[PDB]
C-alpha cells in the first residue's frame, strides 16, 4: 500500500537520530526535553539549521512562526504529531 | 416521446422523394435538362410592349 | 360510502369534462367552413355510390 | 499556521527569515548535496560575520542590501514542498474534507450501520453543549475591557474546564479525510 | 486500522435515482415490448400503385403501422 | 437491391479482381472471414428468414399520393384569393420537389468522389458537371427570395430576369 | 383549438373548489394531461399552416412555443410550492389562479389569427406578471421592478396599436393569411419608415434589444422563482414570434431600417456577455446571459434568412428551457442560504453531488455544447450572418469565447472550491427538486435527438 501509520515513537526516534547527527550537539548529553538555548548552548542559526533538517527527514515544511517557538525535541515531535493526525 | 417519434409524414418528405425521383427518371431518359431556370412558362407572361 | 369521496374528489372531472367539451365545440366550429367541400381545383372528385360527403 | 501572529515582526525575526530563504534558494540553485553544505557553510560564516553589530542603523542597512541580493539572485523556480502553499499537492485533498455537522442529516437508516459512532459522536455533542456557557463566561473574564488585542486565547484553569473556542480545532476533518 | 469516513447524506439521491428509473422502465418497457412485436408480426406496407377505381383512406398513404393507427 | 430504381442512382459495373496468392503461408483474412461468416452471417440470415416468414403472413399496401395539376400564379388575377391559395400550395410543392432533385444529384456527386478513390478528378467530371448545371438552374429560381418567399415574388424575379435577357439580346442585335 | 383553451379555463375552478390540501396535486396532474393534450399540435404540414377556425391557428412556428407554455405550467408549480407552505389557502389559490390566467393568455396569444387580437392577448399576459411581482417578491425593490416592467412594454406597445388600427384602415384586414397574400412593398417615406418604427420597437423592447433591457434584470431578479421561469422561458419570445410575423409587410425597408438594430444587437451582445464576468448576484448573470442569447435571436430575425429563422426558433425553444432549469438550480441554493451572492456558498459539489450534476449539464447547455439544439440554433445564426456579411464571425466568435468564460466562472465559483466553513444549515436535496431539474433537462436531449420538431416553418 502507501507509507505506514507513522506512529509517535517513530517521530521521537527520528527527530533524535537527526539530532544526533548533528556535530555540535553531544549525543549522551542530549535528552528528549533538552533545551536548545539553554541546556545545549546553541544559538537562533543553529534552530533555525535544525528546523530545516527536521523538514527534510520529513518532507514537509513549517512554517516560520510556527518554526521560531519549538526549543526542545519535545516540542518537534508534538508538533509533528499535531501537523500528520497522529494519535497513537 | 413515442408518439412524437411515430408521427405520420404530414410534412410530405418522402412523397417529395418519390416524385423528385420520377421526375429525374423522366427527364434524364429524354435528353431534356435536369432542371430550367424558369419556374413559369413563359408563354402566360406578357412582358411590357416598351423597354426604351 | 362513497358519498365522502365523491364530494372529496369530484373535481377531478372538470377538466378531461373541459376536453371533450371543446373536442365538441371544435367539431361544430368545422361544420361552419364546408363552402368549399369536395369544391376545390385540386381535391375535386366524384361520389362514391353509398358516401355522402367527403368529410366531416 | 497554528500560533497567533503579532502586531510586528522583530530585527531577528527578519533576519532569521531571510536566513532560512536565502539557504532554500541556495540548495535550489546548488543540487547536489556536498556543494550545498560548502556553500551554506560559507554562507553562515557570511551571515554571522556581522553579527556583532551594536549599531541598529547600520544593521537594518546590510539587512536592506542582503535582501535586495537575495531578490536580484533568487532561483527563478526554487524548490517547494509538494504540499506547500505553491506545492504540486497543495491543496489536492480539500475536496474530501466533509465537515462533521454533515452527519447530522443522515438518513436512519445509515445512522443504523456505525450504531457506537454515533454513541460516541453524542457524547461529544453533549461535552460541547455543556461546556460552552463556561467557555463564554471564561472569555468574557480574561478580555481587558478595550476588546482583545491579540488573537491568542486563553487555557483552561478550573476543575474541568476546557479551553475556550476548542471545538472546531479538534474537530478537524483530517488532513487525509478519505 | 478502519477509520469512519465522513459523507454527506447519500440516502436520498440514490432514493431520487432508483425512483426515476422504476417509472421510466415501468412505462417504457411495455412500449419497447410492443414496438418490438408490431415490427416483428406486423411490418410495413408495401408501396402499389392505386388500382383503377381505388379511393384509399387517407391513412393508407402512410407505411409504418403505429404511424397509420 | 430492388429497393431503389438503378437509373435514379446508377453505378458502374463493378469490376473485382480474383485473388492471386503468391506466398506458402496461409492468409488469415481469409481464415477470420470464414470465423465471421459462420458465427455471425448464417444466425443474422436465419433470424431474417424468420422475420420475413412472419411479415409474409400479413401484406399490406400504402400507396404514393397523387396531386393534379392546377392554375399557377400566371393565370390568376390580382385579388383572387383562392386562385392564389391553390397556386402558391402548388408553388410549395413544386419546391420541395426540386429541392430533393438537387438532393439526389448531390448524393449521386459524394457517391462518386468515394467510389473513384485516387482518381476522383477525372472519373467524376460527369457528375460534376450535372451538379453545376442543376445548382445553376436552382439557383436561379429560388436564390435571394429570401424568409417570407412566395410564387409572386418568384414571377417578379424571374420576369426582371427575362427583361434583362431581352434588354442584352436587343442590344447585342443591334452591334 | 378549444380542446386545449376549455380545459385551462377547467382548471380555474378545479383549482378554487379544491380542498384545502389537495391544490398543488391536482393542478400539477391537470397540467401535466393539458400538456400531453397539446403535444398532439407538432403534427404540422409542409405548404400551409393547421387553420382550425376563423380565430385560431397553428403554425410550425407557434406549435413548439404552446408546447413550452403548457409544459412550463407544471413545473412552476412543482417549483413555487416549497416557498409558499406558510401562506393562506386563499393567497395560495390565488397565486395558482395567476398563473392560470398567464397560462391561458399565452396560449391564446400564439394561435391567434388576427394581429388585433394578438395584441389584446399579448399585452393582457401583462396583468398577471406585474401582480405575481409585485405581490410575492421578496425584497422591497419589487415595486419597482414591476413599474419598470409595465411601462418600457407600453412605451413600446401603445405605437404598435395606433399603426395596427392605421394598416387595417389601411388595407382593410389585419388576418395573417389575406396580410400574407396581399402583400406590397413599402416605398421608402419617412411616413413608412415611422411605420416600420411602430410596428417594431415593441417587440425589440420585448426581446430586448439591447440599450431597452434595463427592465429585465429589475424584473427577473425581483420576482418569485416561478415569475422568473415564466419571464425568461416564454414571455421574452412573445418579441420574436410577434417580429417574425409582423416583418411580412415590412420589406424591402427592413433592407437598410435593420442597421442601427444589428449593431446594436451584435455590439450588446458583446457587452452583456462581459458584464456577466463581473456579477455578484447569481440571478443577475442568468439575466444578462438571457440578453445576449436574445441578442443573437434579434439578429437572425433581422437579417430574413430562411436559415436565420430556423435558428431563432431553435434557438428560443432552446433558451427557454436554459434559462429556467438555471433559475430553478439558483433558487435552490438561495432558499438554503437566504442569500443571492454568489461567493457567499462554495464548494457546493461536496455536499450536494447531483445537484452539482444538474448544474454541470445546465452550463454545458448554456455554452452550446454540440449536439445540443442550443448549438444548433447558434450555428445556424452564425452561418446565416456570415452570409450576410464575413465579418460577423470575428463579433460572433468573441461572444462564444466570452459566454464559455461565464458559465463555467458561475459552475466554479458555486460548486467547487471549500465550503464556506460557516454555513451549516445546507440539507440535503429533496426529491422535488431534483425532479424539477430532471424535468429541466431530459425534453432538451430528447429534442436533440429529433431537431425538425423546433426548426420553424422554414423547415
Ligand atoms: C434507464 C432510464 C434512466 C434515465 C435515462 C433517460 C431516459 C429517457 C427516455 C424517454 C423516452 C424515450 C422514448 C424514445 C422513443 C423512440 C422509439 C423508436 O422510435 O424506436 C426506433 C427504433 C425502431 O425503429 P422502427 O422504425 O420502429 O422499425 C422499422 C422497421 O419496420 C423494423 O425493422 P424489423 O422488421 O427488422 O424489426 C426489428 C425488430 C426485431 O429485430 C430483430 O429481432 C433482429 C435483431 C438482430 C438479431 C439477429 C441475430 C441474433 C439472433 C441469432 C440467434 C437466434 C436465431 C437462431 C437460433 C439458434 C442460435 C444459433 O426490432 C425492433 O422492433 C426495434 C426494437 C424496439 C426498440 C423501441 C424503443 C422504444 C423505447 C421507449 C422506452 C424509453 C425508455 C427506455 C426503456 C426501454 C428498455 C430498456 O429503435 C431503435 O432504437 C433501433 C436501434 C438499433 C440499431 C442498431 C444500432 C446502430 C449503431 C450505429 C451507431 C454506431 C456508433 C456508436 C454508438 C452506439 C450507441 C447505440
Ligand atoms: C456519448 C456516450 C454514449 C453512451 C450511450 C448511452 C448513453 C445514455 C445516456 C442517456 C442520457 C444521459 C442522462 C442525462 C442526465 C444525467 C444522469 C444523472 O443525473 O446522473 C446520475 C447517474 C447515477 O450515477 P451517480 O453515482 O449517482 O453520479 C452522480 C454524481 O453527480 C456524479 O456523476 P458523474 O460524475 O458520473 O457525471 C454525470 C455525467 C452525466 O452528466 C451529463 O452531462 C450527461 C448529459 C450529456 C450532456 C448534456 C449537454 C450536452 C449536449 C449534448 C446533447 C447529447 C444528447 C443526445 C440525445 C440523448 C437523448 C437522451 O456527467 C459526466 O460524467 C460527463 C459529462 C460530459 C459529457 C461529454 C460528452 C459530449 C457529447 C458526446 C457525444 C454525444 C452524442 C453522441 C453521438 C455523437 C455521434 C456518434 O450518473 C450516471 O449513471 C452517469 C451518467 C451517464 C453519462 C452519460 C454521458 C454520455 C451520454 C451523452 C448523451 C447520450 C447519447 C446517447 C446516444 C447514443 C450515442
Ligand atoms: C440515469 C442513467 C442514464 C444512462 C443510462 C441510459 C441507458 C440507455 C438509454 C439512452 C438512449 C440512447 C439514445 C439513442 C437514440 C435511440 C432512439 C432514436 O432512434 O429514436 C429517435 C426518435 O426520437 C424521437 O423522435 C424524439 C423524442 C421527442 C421529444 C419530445 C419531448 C416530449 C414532450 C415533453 C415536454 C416538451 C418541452 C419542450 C417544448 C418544445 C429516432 O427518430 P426517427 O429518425 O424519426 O426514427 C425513424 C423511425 N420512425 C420514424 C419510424 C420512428
Ligand atoms: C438606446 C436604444 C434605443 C433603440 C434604438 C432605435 C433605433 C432608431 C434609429 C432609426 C434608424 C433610421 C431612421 C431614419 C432612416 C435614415 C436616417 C437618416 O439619417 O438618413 C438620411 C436622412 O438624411 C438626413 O439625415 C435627414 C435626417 C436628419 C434628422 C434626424 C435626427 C437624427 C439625430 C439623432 C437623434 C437620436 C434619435 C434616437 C432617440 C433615442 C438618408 O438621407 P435621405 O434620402 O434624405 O432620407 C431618406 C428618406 N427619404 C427617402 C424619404 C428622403
Ligand atoms: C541563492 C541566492 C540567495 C543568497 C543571498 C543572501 C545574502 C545575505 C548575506 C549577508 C546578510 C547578513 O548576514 S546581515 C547580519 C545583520 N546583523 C545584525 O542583525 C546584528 C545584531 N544581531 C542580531 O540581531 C541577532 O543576533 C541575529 C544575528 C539575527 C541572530 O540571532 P540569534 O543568534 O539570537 O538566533
Amino acid at each position: 500500500s502507501d507509507a505506514p501509520p507513522l506512529t509517535l515513537e517513530a517521530i521521537k526516534d527520528r527527530v533524535l537520530y537527526v539530532l544526533k547527527l548533528y556535530d555540535k550537539i553531544d549525543p549522551e548529553k542530549l535528552s528528549v526535553n533538552s533545551h536548545f538555548m539553554k541546556d545545549l548552548g546553541l544559538d537562533s542559526l543553529d534552530q533555525v539549521e535544525i528546523i530545516m533538517a527536521m523538514e527534510d527527514e520529513f518532507g514537509f515544511e513549517i512554517p516560520d512562526i510556527d518554526a521560531e517557538k519549538l526549543m526542545c525535541p519535545q516540542e518537534i515531535v508534538d508538533y509533528i504529531a499535531d501537523k500528520k493526525d497522529v494519535y497513537e | 416521446s413515442t408518439f412524437v417519434a411515430y408521427l405520420p409524414d404530414y410534412r410530405m418528405q418522402e412523397w417529395a422523394r418519390r416524385e423528385a425521383e420520377r421526375l429525374v427518371k423522366y427527364r434524364e431518359a429524354n435528353g431534356l435538362p435536369l432542371m430550367e431556370s424558369n419556374c413559369f412558362d413563359p408563354n402566360k407572361i406578357q412582358l411590357p410592349e416598351d423597354e426604351d | 360510502n362513497v358519498l365522502q369521496i365523491v364530494r372529496d374528489h369530484w373535481v377531478h372531472i372538470l377538466v378531461p369534462v373541459g376536453f371533450v367539451f371543446g373536442c365538441y365545440l371544435d367539431r361544430r366550429s368545422d361544420e361552419k367552413l364546408t363552402a368549399f367541400r369536395n369544391k376545390s381545383l385540386l381535391f375535386k372528385r366524384e361520389l362514391r355510390p353509398n358516401e355522402e360527403v367527403t368529410w366531416k | 499556521a497554528f500560533s497567533a501572529p503579532a502586531a510586528y515582526l522583530t530585527h531577528q525575526q527578519k533576519v532569521l527569515r531571510l536566513y532560512k530563504r536565502a539557504l532554500r534558494h541556495l540548495e535550489s540553485w546548488c543540487v547536489h548535496r556536498d556543494k550545498y553544505r560548502y556553500f551554506a557553510c560559507l554562507m553562515r560564516a557570511r551571515f554571522d560575520e556581522h553579527k556583532n553589530e551594536k549599531d541598529m542603523v547600520k544593521a537594518t542597512q546590510l539587512l536592506r542590501q542582503a535582501e535586495e541580493e537575495f531578490w536580484y539572485g533568487q532561483h527563478p523556480q526554487p524548490y517547494i514542498f509538494p504540499e506547500s502553499p505553491g506545492g504540486t499537492s497543495y491543496e489536492r485533498y480539500e475536496c474530501y474534507k466533509v465537515p462533521e455537522w454533515c452527519l447530522d442529516d443522515w438518513h436512519p437508516s445509515e445512522k443504523a450501520m456505525y450504531p457506537d459512532y454515533f454513541a460516541k459522536r453524542e457524547q461529544w455533542k453533549r461535552l460541547r453543549r455543556e461546556s460552552w456557557e463556561r467557555e463564554v463566561k471564561q472569555l468574557q473574564e480574561e478580555t481587558p475591557p478595550g476588546g482583545p488585542r491579540t488573537e491568542a486565547l486563553p487555557p483552561a484553569r478550573k476543575e474541568g474546564d476546557l479551553p475556550p473556542l476548542w471545538w472546531h480545532i479538534v474537530t478537524r476533518p483530517r488532513e487525509r479525510p478519505m | 486500522k478502519r477509520l469512519f469516513i465522513i459523507k454527506p447524506s447519500g440516502f436520498y439521491d440514490r432514493r431520487f435515482l432508483k425512483l426515476m428509473r422504476f417509472y421510466i422502465l415501468l412505462t417504457g418497457i411495455p412500449v419497447a415490448i410492443g414496438i418490438t412485436l408490431v415490427n416483428v408480426f406486423i411490418g410495413e406496407a408495401e408501396l402499389a400503385d392505386i388500382p383503377e377505381g381505388y379511393v384509399p383512406e387517407h391513412w393508407e398513404y402512410f407505411k409504418h403501422p403505429i404511424s397509420r393507427w | 437491391p430492388d429497393s431503389w430504381d438503378k437509373d435514379v442512382y446508377p453505378e458502374p459495373p463493378r469490376r473485382t479482381p480474383a485473388p492471386a496468392p503468391q506466398t506458402s503461408l496461409p492468409n488469415p483474412v481469409t481464415y477470420l472471414t470464414k470465423i465471421f461468416d459462420l458465427l455471425v452471417d448464417r444466425p443474422v440470415t436465419l433470424a431474417r428468414e424468420f422475420i420475413e416468414q412472419q411479415h409474409a403472413k400479413n401484406r399490406y399496401y400504402y400507396y404514393h399520393r397523387e396531386f393534379r395539376r392546377v392554375p399557377d400564379i400566371t393565370e390568376c388575377e390580382e385579388k383572387d384569393i383562392l386562385c392564389m391559395f391553390e397556386a402558391e400550395m402548388q408553388w410549395r410543392r413544386d419546391y420541395k420537389v426540386d429541392q430533393e432533385i438537387v438532393n439526389i444529384i448531390q448524393e449521386r456527386l459524394k457517391a462518386c468522389q468515394q467510389r473513384e478513390g485516387e482518381s476522383y478528378r477525372q472519373n467524376c467530371a460527369k457528375e460534376l458537371e450535372q451538379f453545376t448545371q442543376v445548382s445553376k438552374a436552382f439557383q436561379d429560381r429560388y436564390s435571394d427570395l429570401g424568409a417570407h418567399y412566395s410564387a409572386r415574388k418568384c414571377l417578379a424575379k424571374q420576369k426582371q430576369r427575362m427583361l434583362a435577357e431581352r434588354k442584352a439580346a436587343k442590344e447585342a442585335a443591334a452591334a | 383549438m378549444l380542446k386545449i383553451i376549455i380545459p385551462t379555463t377547467m382548471l380555474l375552478p378545479m383549482t378554487w373548489m379544491s380542498k384545502h390540501n389537495m391544490i398543488w396535486i391536482n393542478a400539477t396532474v391537470h397540467s401535466l394531461l393539458i400538456s400531453l393534450i397539446s403535444l398532439s399540435l407538432l403534427n404540422q404540414l409542409g405548404e400551409n399552416s393547421l387553420n382550425f377556425s376563423l380565430t385560431f391557428f397553428s403554425d410550425s412556428l407557434s406549435a413548439p412555443l404552446l408546447v413550452l407554455t403548457t409544459w412550463l405550467l407544471p413545473l412552476m408549480l412543482m417549483a413555487s410550492q416549497s416557498h409558499l407552505s406558510k401562506e393562506t389557502t386563499t393567497r395560495k389559490k390565488l397565486y395558482i389562479t395567476m398563473l392560470i390566467l398567464l397560462q391561458l393568455f399565452l396560449i391564446m396569444t400564439f394561435t391567434a389569427t388576427e394581429l388585433i387580437l394578438f395584441y389584446i392577448l399579448f399585452e393582457a399576459t401583462l396583468v398577471p406578471t406585474l401582480i405575481i411581482i409585485t405581490r410575492w417578491g421578496n425584497q422591497t425593490e419589487r415595486l419597482n421592478a414591476g413599474l419598470y416592467f409595465l411601462f418600457y412594454t407600453l412605451a413600446g406597445s401603445l405605437p404598435l396599436l395606433v399603426a395596427l388600427v392605421y394598416i387595417q384602415n389601411t388595407t382593410g384586414s389585419l388576418n395573417f393569411l389575406i396580410i400574407h397574400y396581399w402583400s406590397h412593398p413599402l416605398s421608402n417615406s419617412w411616413s413608412n419608415i415611422f411605420m416600420w418604427l411602430a410596428c417594431i420597437m415593441a417587440f425589440m423592447v420585448k426581446m430586448p434589444l439591447y440599450g431597452l433591457h434595463l427592465w429585465l434584470p429589475k424584473a427577473h431578479v425581483e420576482a418569485p422563482i416561478a415569475g422568473s421561469m415564466v419571464l425568461a422561458a416564454v414571455l421574452l419570445k412573445l418579441g420574436g414570434y410577434g417580429m417574425m410575423r409582423i416583418t411580412t409587410i415590412l420589406n424591402p425597408l427592413t433592407n437598410y431600417m435593420a442597421y442601427p438594430f444589428l449593431m446594436l444587437s451584435m455590439w450588446g451582445m458583446i457587452m452583456t456577455s462581459s458584464i456577466c464576468l463581473r456579477q455578484t448576484d447569481l440571478k443577475s448573470l442568468i439575466a444578462y446571459s438571457s440578453v445576449s442569447h436574445m441578442a443573437l435571436v434579434i439578429v437572425a430575425i433581422m437579417i430574413q434568412t430562411p436559415w436565420s429563422f430556423m435558428g431563432a426558433t431553435a434557438l428560443m425553444i432552446a433558451h427557454g428551457l436554459t434559462s429556467s432549469m438555471l433559475f430553478c438550480l439558483a433558487n435552490t441554493n438561495y432558499e438554503r442560504v437566504h442569500s443571492r451572492t454568489m461567493i457567499l456558498a462554495r464548494g457546493l459539489q461536496t455536499l450536494l453531488p447531483l445537484m452539482a450534476t444538474w448544474w454541470l449539464v445546465a452550463s454545458l447547455t448554456n455554452l452550446a455544447l454540440p449536439p445540443s439544439i442550443n448549438l444548433i440554433g447558434e450555428l445556424f445564426i452564425i452561418t446565416a450572418s456570415f452570409s450576410w456579411s464575413n465579418i460577423t464571425i470575428i463579433l460572433m466568435g468573441m461572444n462564444m469565447m466570452i459566454t464559455a468564460l461565464y458559465s463555467l466562472y458561475m459552475l466554479i465559483t458555486t460548486q467547487r472550491g471549500k465550503y464556506t466553513h460557516h454555513i451549516n444549515n445546507i440539507k440535503p436535496s429533496f426529491t422535488r427538486e431534483n425532479a424539477l431539474m430532471a424535468l429541466h433537462i431530459l425534453p432538451l436531449l430528447l429534442l436533440t435527438l429529433n431537431p425538425k420538431m423546433i426548426l420553424g416553418p422554414l423547415y
